[PDB]
């Protein structure tokens, strides 16, 4: 509903990516572990 | 004990440390120890588990019909166990002989 | 609506804004050429080849 919603009303040192993609490895080791 | 030794082989082979490789490119978190893992580990034994299983299934597929694979199937293997049963009822005579020698005291 | 809420990263970086000074900043950035091809150079050499 959201992005229907929005389709047709439009008719520095943060490193977020870095902490996301650490905590992505963080579960990929994770589920291997539990693997 | 050779299909029975290489399904033993298999089994133990078959949880490889490839699905636990997925951590080894993060062991480079010191300088811009066990980095070793990152290559034999990798892929190479996921390629020779696959090799052996390719193997495995080219086999001479003897069975194509009916029931091979037999061998017992027959004869006095069930007379051998009726041999044994006469050992059991000649034991059981001698006792009864033994039985009457002792009242015979 | 807006922008579908659930804030799970920006309040992650704002609550955790200042932990790393001068530690790393190399291995993060500059960690895209450690190990480039590990396995591409193993699957079409295999099956692939022979035909």
């Amino acid at each position: 509903c959201v992005l229907y919603d929005v389709l047709s009303i439009v008719r520095n040192p943060q490193t977020l990516q870095l902490i996301s993609k650490k905590k992505s490895l963080a579960g990929a080791a994770q589920i291997l572990l539990k693997g | 004990n050779e299909r029975l030794r290489a399904l033993e082989d298999i089994e133990r082979e078959i949880g490889a440390i490839l699905q636990n490789a997925g951590t080894v490119i993060l062991e480079l978190s010191k300088e811009k120890r066990l980095l070793d893992r990152q290559a034999a580990a990798f892929t190479a034994s996921v390629q020779h588990v696959e090799a052996e299983l390719s193997a495995q299934i080219r086999y001479l597929t003897q069975v194509a019909t009916g029931q091979p694979h037999e061998g017992s199937s027959y004869s006095s293997r069930k007379d051998c166990q009726m041999a044994l049963k006469r050992v059991d009822y000649a034991r059981l005579k001698l006792s009864d002989v033994a039985r009457t020698c002792e009242q015979m005291l | 609506l807006r922008t579908k809420p659930d804030p799970e990263v920006e309040e992650q970086e704002k609550q955790l804004t200042t932990d790393a000074a001068r530690i790393g900043a190399d291995a993060a950035q500059k960690q895209i050429q450690s190990l480039n091809k590990m396995c591409s150079n193993l699957l079409e050499k295999i099956s692939k080849e022979e035909r």
